[PDB]
């Protein structure tokens, strides 16, 4: 389970992160999309340049997704409970995918909050998005 | 593991800025830390009880170095990898057991530490560049299993 | 989670093996060590040879706590809590390595419930032991 | 991928006697079955809503006896299996973007088929020996992005 310090530590990293939530959800997608091309699949129905609108749409709608994670990180598997229909059923996305999703989500925080991205919190982050991972990946 | 001109150049001029005697420590520990199992086989490096003691421990940053500086050899011989880490590959797979799920979590958190260091300029474009790189090394560090 | 279908599977499989669970526990562990060596290590104070009495003594602790998490299967957090702090904390299980049983506890059981290991209750055994490992990795 | 002479003895020795019209077809159905997310790249097939659906699909039966076959293939030329695959991986990877995740996956079905068809014959020792095979097979296939 999280512990109280990791739920701590995500929802500091979370504060710093602000207004740029949308922003920072765009660019871990695109990270996503150019390190790993297979993942390009899922979207084609997307333009995946540089600057997509709806890259640009789609990365706040994750980023929406992760602040609700955030503020019920004590009932994820109920307020994940749509997302985790969907991803598994409709969209069939291969589990692997998320360890991709995750890791370029803490390269991006990473890249963004040198100040907040300590061995800790890198940490406590990782386990967080392993944790909607798991629930994403539960139907 | 062919890296166009373009994704050579990125890796490369990026890679001239890393402070080698800080940037294989800083991997490692986080490794650790994050991936706590990897604890197994560092038991001899004694505090690892907190990230500050992990962080801070002499013999992090000292393992780390080398570990960084295989790296920076693989960056050099990107076009044959598998016999710049024949040796290496034999130890950890024949010698210490390792499982080479664990190369690429080292890549992937070296590849944080990058992002971390470098900011706005580790673009999503230098990334993908890395994370070629950092595939490469873990499948020649496992070809032993292979 | 484990739907209503996954759960009568995995007990009417459960329920076919029988007394044998103990020496099915000890062949899934020899599998695991025979076809995934990197596991040995995790053992080094056991003679992990053909007919061991301490492969055996260990594959009847598994089996308990597999039938443990079967009884159990709607409060698995709760029933392995212990077992789960023994993996992650003292003995520092990497994460793979469940997989890898997992995979040998499938094989046995395909190996000796010829009728009862259908393609259906393949899929059920398959997600009640990726439960068991999420469990046991959740520390 | 090397097997010794014991271990290439278990594996020719159990492949002679699979039959090979039902075996590929039985383990294609599972892997669609047991790891669903697979179905999106076999949505042509059609009906797949239930595990017999999937299991008595005529498409399934008949792709993976091709499936199959390339298994044999391999079988056949455990020292060179990069060459035996790389049209496949190809296929697999440039143009079909299967995750190599589940090229293991498919390999490890393939071990519990054969584990039901043929039960206490399928020893412990015979299946460290098809581990070092199915894994072979799915590395060659994930060549193309290595
Ligand atoms: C951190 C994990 C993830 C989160 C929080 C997340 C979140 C979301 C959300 C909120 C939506 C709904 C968008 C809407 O309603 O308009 C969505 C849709 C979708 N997701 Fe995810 N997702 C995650 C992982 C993934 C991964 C790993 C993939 C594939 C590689 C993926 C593929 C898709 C696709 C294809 C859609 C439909 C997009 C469309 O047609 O507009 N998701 N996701
Ligand atoms: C890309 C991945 C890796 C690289 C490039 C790498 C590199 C190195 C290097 C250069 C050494 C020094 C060997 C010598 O003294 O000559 C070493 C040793 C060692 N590595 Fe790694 N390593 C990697 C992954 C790992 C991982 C993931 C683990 C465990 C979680 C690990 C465990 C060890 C241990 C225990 C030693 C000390 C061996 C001894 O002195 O007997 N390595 N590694
Ligand atoms: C299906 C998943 C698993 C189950 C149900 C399970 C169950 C157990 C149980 C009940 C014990 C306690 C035995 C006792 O009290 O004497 C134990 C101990 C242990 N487990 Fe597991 N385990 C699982 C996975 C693994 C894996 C994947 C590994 C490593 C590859 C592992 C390594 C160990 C070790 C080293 C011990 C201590 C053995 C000793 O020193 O006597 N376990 N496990
Ligand atoms: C060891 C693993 C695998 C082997 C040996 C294998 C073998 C084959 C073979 C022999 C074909 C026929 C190619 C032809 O018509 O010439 C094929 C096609 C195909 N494979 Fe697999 N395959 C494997 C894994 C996978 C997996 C895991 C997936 C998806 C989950 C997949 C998706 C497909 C698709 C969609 C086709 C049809 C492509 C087309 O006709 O355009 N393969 N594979």
């Amino acid at each position: 389970v999280l512990s109280p310090a990791d739920k701590t530590n995500v929802k500091a990293a979370w504060g710093k992160v602000g207004a740029h939530a949308g922003e920072y959800g765009a660019e871990a997608l695109e990270r996503m999309f150019l390190s790993f091309p297979t993942t390009k699949t899922y979207f084609p129905h997307f333009d995946l340049s540089h600057g997509s609108a709806q890259v640009k749409g789609h990365g706040k709608k994750v980023a929406d997704a992760l602040t609700n994670a955030v503020a019920h990180v004590d009932d994820m598997p109920n307020a994940l409970s749509a997302l985790s229909d969907l991803h598994a059923h409709k969209l069939r996305v291969d589990p692997v995918n998320f360890k991709l999703l995750s890791h370029c989500l803490l390269v991006t925080l990473a890249a963004h909050l040198p100040a907040e991205f300590t061995p800790a919190v890198h940490a406590s982050l990782d386990k967080f998005l392993a944790s909607v991972s798991t629930v994403l990946t539960s139907k | 593991v062919h890296l166009t001109p373009e994704e050579k150049s990125a890796v490369t001029a990026l890679w001239g800025k890393v402070n080698v005697d800080e940037v294989g420590g800083e991997a490692l520990g986080r490794l650790l830390v994050v991936y706590p199992w990897t604890q197994r086989f560092f038991e001899s490096f004694g505090d690892l009880s907190t990230p500050d003691a992990v962080m801070g421990n002499p013999k992090v940053k000292a393992h780390g170095k080398k570990v960084l500086g295989a790296f920076s050899d693989g960056l050099a011989h990107l076009d044959n990898l598998k016999g710049t880490f024949a040796t290496l590959s034999e130890l950890h797979c024949d010698k210490l057991h390792v499982d080479p799920e664990n190369f690429r979590l080292l890549g992937n958190v070296l590849v944080c530490v990058l992002a971390h260091h470098f900011g706005k300029e580790f673009t999503p474009p230098v990334q993908a560049a890395y994370q070629k790189v950092v595939a490469g090394v873990a499948n020649a560090l496992a070809h032993k299993y292979h």
